[PDB]
RNA sequence: CGCUUCUCGGCCUUGUAGUAUCUGUUCAUCAGUUUAAUAUCUGAGUCCUCGAGGACA
RNA sequence: AUGAUGUCAUACUUAUCC
């Protein structure tokens, strides 16, 4: 597969056709890389495996020699990068002692993955450095990575710090401690100590909550940098304290203890970024102190906190913001003091159009404001920010809107007075009437506001729903779906207040849009109908179901991901609840239409589908519909079938399977194999759902499992084995064990194979058989296999014997046989032979 | 460091269960004691095989499965076959299926606790040891004798069989009802 | 599970944080990965639920809405008395789908 | 499509020998992979018993070299005249003669 | 030796293998020489040539 | 020359059964089947 | 004893992970490594001529 | 008459996934 015009430089050796005459042939055959980089997806797959199994063969040297240039390529893609990352992982699951010379030679390319805009790139990078460090040795990593500490560029120092974070997560803090503790005391130059401290931080972020045990030692390291003559070291130091305390869940306060007294002092004398950093640290600290000591100390911090609102620094504003959250979100702080001193400057400087356009500042601002509401109360905050709902820009409106949302979510709408409530509803409608983008914030916002107001909202309905219909035209593509969803979430409120005319409106009006050709709208429409069904009942539906349901029936062709979803859902609600209003003929047509809905690429679609199919199975009764399931061609191998199997299960539940089984068991006869294993699955899920009731049917299924478990082809043994499992859990304790032993006979030979699905299947099988039969019989099959020095039987029988061993280890005692004692050892336990 | 098979068989009290792979274990005495237990089961025969106990039935195309009499006496199989022929409904009864599931319930042929599944387990339909004096019905039909089987007339002349010396067959030294003409 | 075989669980110490399930993974079991017979609720680890890691789904890892529960087949097989089955690793799933 | 596997080629040769030559619909109902026009094209291109699939000589090369200049297009007209009659071996031989004489 | 399956496929009785399509069973005629392995069964059924 | 077939079948293996008239076996399975055979039982009955 | 014709009858018109069965393919001598058994690294009179042949002990 | 490996289709599983 083709070569980009640049990649020639790398792959030129492949171009020449000289062939068939040692190492040069290994580099030459190693161009399978090219097949991984560019080509068809299958070529990438097969190539990837082929190079995985050749790891031990080719060795890490030639590979990395032929890779690292590519992953270093200036023209590298996104995908190609990620794929080469994959091959590096998969080969590094194998090679262990081999990589030692290349470790640095790896990290140099990989460390740039840690600092990246892409998140998935970062989690990948952390993963592969974890695999590398754990793969190599500790001393390998340490002795490797020293010279990058004092490197002139700070880039490598930084990304190297995150590297030490990852490797420290791998091999644990205490192993790597003396290295660090040695580093931060290095007397050569400051840059080192700066690095090592940054390492402390990135360890704090990465490990997070798990820092807890070594917190003391870590602090004892870092403390000496706060007083250092250099500035950076001080700044990054206190920052690292911050990260610690933030991962320091409400405890280890005294471990930070000796750190405080300098910090507070510094709080006085500092100008610039370092100051803000200290404020960050102290900020995360205060929640960890005692409300008495933290009373004083807090009251001291509040002053500077006030004074420093006004700085243009955005780092500043972030810090002091989150600070205000923690300091003023303290239970030991008085409302009125905040109400006077803080709120007016807070809404003055902080609420502006510089903030909201940014992302982090947006969020953090939301949170802090939410908490201030949590203390001073509701009507204050909201009352001050309502007037901004009507502000021009979107993002700002979005901000105050979600703020109001969370506020009225927590505190409740009860505190709100009347006039401010008028400004509320008008604000929310007005903001909702202009929507540049589609998003939930405005909608969830409105819904939460109304559901919180309760029936105080009643005078406002006609304005609401007037807007709802007029908007319900305007633009279908953009706003139809949105006004529809608005109805959906406002259903219950439009119900409990007992406005019936409005339910007539929404009922037939929405009924009319079911002919809408745009799917993304229609979906929202059906959703709205759904929500309306859950408030007003069956027989009171203003569009009587006789009208509605057959009008729904043809829509199932619609392909669309949202239409199919909501549609099938609603057919489910009505098919489950009333179900009498519609004649059976319509129903069976619904069936023959439902059958091909199982091509859905989405799992929830199939979910609702099968459950519905059960409901209508109740509405009619088993035989016909289970026959219509058995009609299935099985045509698709990758699933698309076994959902029908699930329908066979649930159908067998909805009316007693005590009826249904003979039809199925007969339908195993058919020579077509894939449907044979199909009905095997049907038995599996069947027993999984029936549980206890299998105390009878075990016998019926027993000989057929004999026929199936006796192998035509592996899938028979597998699926049948799964059946044995779920049967074995289900029947437990009821006294049927005998036939389960018989079936265990035929289960037992299948123990040996390398196919993952059949071996894990058999494992589940013998586990369920363990609990059902009891360990004694198991162990009596597992004894002789232990001994076997043959590199197979011992592997397996010891795997089994372990599975039997972990559970029920208490009950095994009696069943260990008598084993005679040799020369040096006494192998007879004589306690059991004490006789009265 | 490892004892031979003859020394392990002479030391064991039950040498009819020792195998060739048990000498390569770490403790042959405990393995020989555990293999000679009362209600113990042996390991599967796929410990040394390389077919993974499921690849030997490649060309075998026998009946996929067989329904029981309690399902065949309900008429659901013929209705399902008619529905499959129409596609390529019935509503026969609702209490007859409950009667076939409860009253007309047939207990299936189970197996013993030591009856493990073999590799083939279909061509070795062994059954006790139908010996001298005891035969099956049909072969009576081929023989066609109304209720001795007539070559125990020649077991008069030529003598009692060398193969089963303990023999008695009716009317000769064994002084018989139904099928079984000798013990 | 049956969908992702290369995924590894957390298996950490059990805390007092009750587990939750996302709206896309609602009703699915954690160990058995089934939809029927819920018997025991899911408990999360202490490090697995802290700050932004609280209120997240165990299997899906997205925004959790309803509380997750374990299957009765996994409860009777003593598969629910193990550690916290939080999905930590995420490999060969939702990686190439972001590019398309 | 039209991979033209060997097991499909033997079945197409058996269908051409058993059913006939001027019945393309009868031969396409026993393969389940190609249509009748594709089966007739395969029978006229590779499954024909009179096709000379080998023995490329200098007389045929001189005949094709003294014909591509008189008619530059219409290689299908010179297919039966040159003697190859495969409608693709002539273009392949022309490409080989153009690549070998270029160096 | 050609036998039909219950799912629209062919299965070889003499070769004791599966056939994916109709061309697969039609290509195990010249190949899959199970006919030459029937000489032992022909000698066991009849001792004379 | 079926060298691989004789190696997989277990041919050219040193084995001898002294109970079966001091006969030699070319394999371990052949030595196990020759120890319980007609000639071995006849020699055991003639030995007493 | 052999051959040609004629008659009558017995009668055949998509993106990823993993798995197997089909079909082509074939299975220089000691010692240990390894493997269920298989393969393996290392090991082995003089002269002449082009591994082979001849001569001598 | 199994088994061996290897080019090469074909089905199946993973409730695989936009």
């Amino acid at each position: 597969p083709f070569l980009k015009p640049d990649d020639i430089q790398y792959f030129d050796k492949l171009l020449v056709d000289v062939d068939e005459s040692e190492e040069q042939k290994e580099r030459k055959i190693m161009k399978l890389l090219l097949k991984i980089k560019n080509g068809t997806p299958p070529m990438r797959k097969a190539a990837l495996r082929q190079i995985t199994d050749k790891a031990r063969e080719f060795g890490a040297g030639p590979l990395f020699n032929q890779i690292l240039p590519l992953l270093m390529s200036p023209t590298l893609e996104d995908q190609e990068r990620h794929l080469l990352v994959k091959v590096i992982d998969r080969i590094l699951y194998k090679l262990d002692d081999l990589v030692r010379p290349y470790v640095h030679k790896i990290l140099v390319v990989i460390e740039p993955l840690l600092i990246d805009e892409d998140y998935y790139a970062r989690v990948e990078g952390r993963e592969i450095i974890s695999n590398l460090a754990k793969a190599a040795g500790l001393a390998t990593m340490i002795s490797t990575m020293r010279p990058d500490i004092d490197n002139m560029d700070e880039y490598v120092r930084n990304t190297t710090a995150r590297a030490f974070a990852v490797v420290a997560s791998a091999l644990g803090i205490p192993s790597l401690l003396p290295f660090l503790k040695a580093v931060c005391k290095s007397k050569k130059s400051w840059q080192a100590r700066h690095t090592g401290i940054k390492i402390v931080q990135q360890i704090a972020i990465l490990m997070g909550c798990a820092i807890l045990p070594h917190l003391r030692s870590l602090v004892e390291i870092i403390e000496h940098g706060l007083v250092d003559e250099q500035q950076k070291v001080r700044t990054i130091s206190a920052l690292a304290i911050a990260a610690l305390a933030e991962a320091a869940t409400p405890y280890g306060i005294e471990s930070f203890d000796s750190v405080l007294k300098p910090l507070w002092k510094g709080i006085r004398q500092h100008r610039g970024k370092g100051l803000a950093a200290f404020l960050k640290a102290i900020g995360y600290l205060i929640p960890l102190m005692d409300a008495e000591y933290a009373n004083y100390y807090t009251r001291e911090v509040m002053l500077i906190l006030i004074r420093e609102f006004q700085s243009p620094d955005e780092e500043m504003k972030k810090i002091v913001l989150k600070v205000v959250k923690q300091c003023c979100g303290t239970d030991g702080v008085e409302a009125n003091y905040i109400k006077t001193e803080i709120l007016p400057p807070f809404f003055k400087h902080f609420w502006q159009h510089r903030m909201a356009l940014d992302r982090r500042n947006y969020r953090q601002l939301v949170d802090t404001t939410v908490e201030l509401a949590n203390k001073v109360g509701a009507a204050e905050i909201i009352s001050r920010i309502v007037d901004d709902l009507k502000d021009e820009a979107e993002q700002y409106r979005k901000m105050v809107m979600e703020t109001i949302e969370k506020i009225m979510g927590n505190l409740g709408a009860a505190d709100i007075d009347h006039k401010l409530e008028e400004q509320l509803i008008d604000g929310i409608l007005y903001a909702f009437q202009e929507q540049t983008t589609e998003d939930s914030v405005m909608l969830n916002g409105f819904g939460t506001v109304v559901n919180a107001l309760g029936k105080r909202v009643k005078p406002y309905l006609p304005q609401i729903c007037g807007t709802v219909l007029w908007r319900l035209n305007n633009k279908s593509a953009k706003v139809r779906q949105q006004a529809a969803d608005l109805i959906s979430r406002t259903a219950v409120v439009m119900k409990t207040c007992q406005e019936e005319k409005l339910m007539g409106h929404l009922g037939v009006v929405l009924y009319e849009y079911l002919g809408e050709e745009y799917p993304e709208v229609l979906g929202s429409i059906l959703g709205a109908l759904k929500a309306i069904v859950n408030v007003i009942g069956m027989h009171k539906m203003t569009p009587p179901i006789k009208d509605l349901l057959p009008r729904l029936t043809p829509i199932l062709k619609n392909r669309h991901e949202k239409v199919q979803e909501n549609c099938i859902d609603l057919v489910g609600r009505i098919a489950d609840r009333g179900a009498e209003y519609v004649s059976a003929r319509e129903w069976m047509r619904i069936c023959f239409e439902l059958l091909e809905l199982l091509k859905a690429h989405k799992k929830a679609i199939r979910r609702a589908t099968v459950n519905t199919f059960g409901y209508i199975a109740k509405a009619i009764g088993p035989h016909d519909v289970l026959a219509t399931l058995l009609n299935n061609l099985k045509v698709q191998e990758r699933q698309n079938r076994v959902c029908t199997t699930v329908a066979i299960a649930i159908v067998a539940e909805t009316c007693s399977p005590f009826t249904v089984l003979p039809a199925l068991m007969n339908e195993y006869r058919v020579p077509e194999l894939n449907v044979q294993n199909g009905v095997l699955k049907s038995l599996s899920f069947l027993f999984e759902y029936i549980g206890e009731m299998g105390k009878d049917y075990i016998y019926a299924v027993t000989p057929l499992l004999e026929d199936a478990l006796m192998d035509r082809d592996l899938v028979h043994r597998q699926t049948a084995s799964a059946v044995v499992q779920h049967m074995s859990l289900g029947v437990y304790g009821f006294g049927c064990e005998d036939s389960l032993n018989h079936l265990l006979n035929y289960v037992w030979p299948n123990v040996f194979e390398t196919s993952p699905h059949v071996i894990q299947a058999v494992m589940g099988a013998l586990e369920g058989l363990r609990v059902a039969i009891g360990p004694c019989r198991m162990l009596q099959y597992c004894l002789q296999g232990l001994f076997h020095p043959a590199r197979k039987v011992r592997d397996v029988y010891w795997k089994i014997y372990n599975s039997i061993y972990i559970g029920s280890q208490d009950a095994l005692i009696a069943h260990y046989p008598r084993i005679y004692n040799d020369d040096k050892n006494t192998y007879i336990r004589y306690e059991l032979d004490y006789i009265l | 460091n490892r004892f031979t098979v003859a020394e392990l068989k002479q030391l064991v009290a039950r040498p009819d269960v020792v195998e060739m792979h048990d000498v390569t274990a770490q403790d042959p005495k405990l393995l020989v004691h555990l293999k000679a237990t009362r209600n113990s089961v042996p390991v599967p025969r796929h410990w040394c095989f390389k077919r993974k106990y499921l690849q030997g039935k490649r060309g075998i195309e026998k009946p996929p499965f067989e329904l029981p009499d309690f399902i065949k006496r309900t008429g659901i199989q013929e209705m399902r076959e008619a529905l499959q022929e129409k596609e390529e409904k019935i509503d026969i009864d609702y209490q007859k299926l409950h009667d076939a599931f409860f009253k007309w319930q047939t207990k299936p042929k189970l197996t013993i606790h030591g009856d493990l599944y073999y590799e083939g387990k279909e061509f070795e339909t062994r059954l006790k040891e139908k010996k001298p004096g005891d035969l099956s019905d049909e072969l009576r039909i081929s023989l066609g004798m109304p209720v001795p089987p007539p070559w125990l007339i020649a077991m008069q002349r030529y003598g009692p069989p060398p193969s089963y010396p303990n023999l008695k067959i009716p009317g000769l030294n064994s002084p018989l009802y139904g099928d079984v003409f000798g013990t | 599970a049956k969908h992702h075989p290369d995924l590894i669980f957390c298996r950490k110490q059990a805390g007092v944080a009750i587990g939750r399930l996302c709206e896309k993974c609602d009703g699915k079991c954690v160990i058995c990965d089934s939809y029927v017979r819920p018997c025991t609720l899911v408990r999360i680890c202490d490090e697995c639920n802290y700050g932004s890691y609280q209120g997240r789904c165990v299997i899906c890892g997205g925004p959790g809405v309803s509380d997750a529960y374990y299957c009765k087949e996994c409860t009777i097989q003593e598969k629910d008395r193990d550690g916290c089955p939080k999905i930590v690793n995420l490999g060969s799933s939702k990686t190439d789908l972001f590019y398309e | 499509g039209g991979v033209w596997r060997n097991t499909e080629d033997e079945i197409l040769k058996a269908a051409v020998m058993k059913y006939g030559k001027n019945q393309w619909s009868r031969i396409a109902s026993l393969l389940h992979r190609k249509s009748a026009k594709q089966c007739k094209a395969r029978w006229y291109e590779w499954l024909d018993p009179s096709i000379k699939k080998t023995e490329w000589s200098r007389e045929e090369e001189e005949k094709l070299l003294h014909l591509a200049k008189l008619m530059p297009t219409q290689w299908r007209t010179i297919a039966p005249i040159i003697g190859r009659t495969a409608a693709q071996c002539l273009e392949h031989y022309e490409f080989l003669l153009d690549k070998a004489a270029q160096r | 030796y050609f036998m039909k399956n219950h799912l629209g496929s062919y299965e070889c009785k003499l070769c004791l293998t599966l056939h994916n399509n109709e061309g697969s069973y039609l290509a195990h005629t010249q190949g899959k020489k199970h006919q030459t392995n029937l000489a032992r069964r022909a000698a066991k059924e009849a001792k004379e040539a | 020359i079926p060298y691989w077939l004789y190696k997989l079948h277990g041919l050219n293996i040193n084995y001898n059964c002294e109970i079966c008239g001091n006969y030699t076996y070319r394999g371990p399975k052949a030595f196990q089947r020759h120890f319980a055979e007609w000639r071995h039982a006849h020699g055991m009955r003639c030995l007493g």
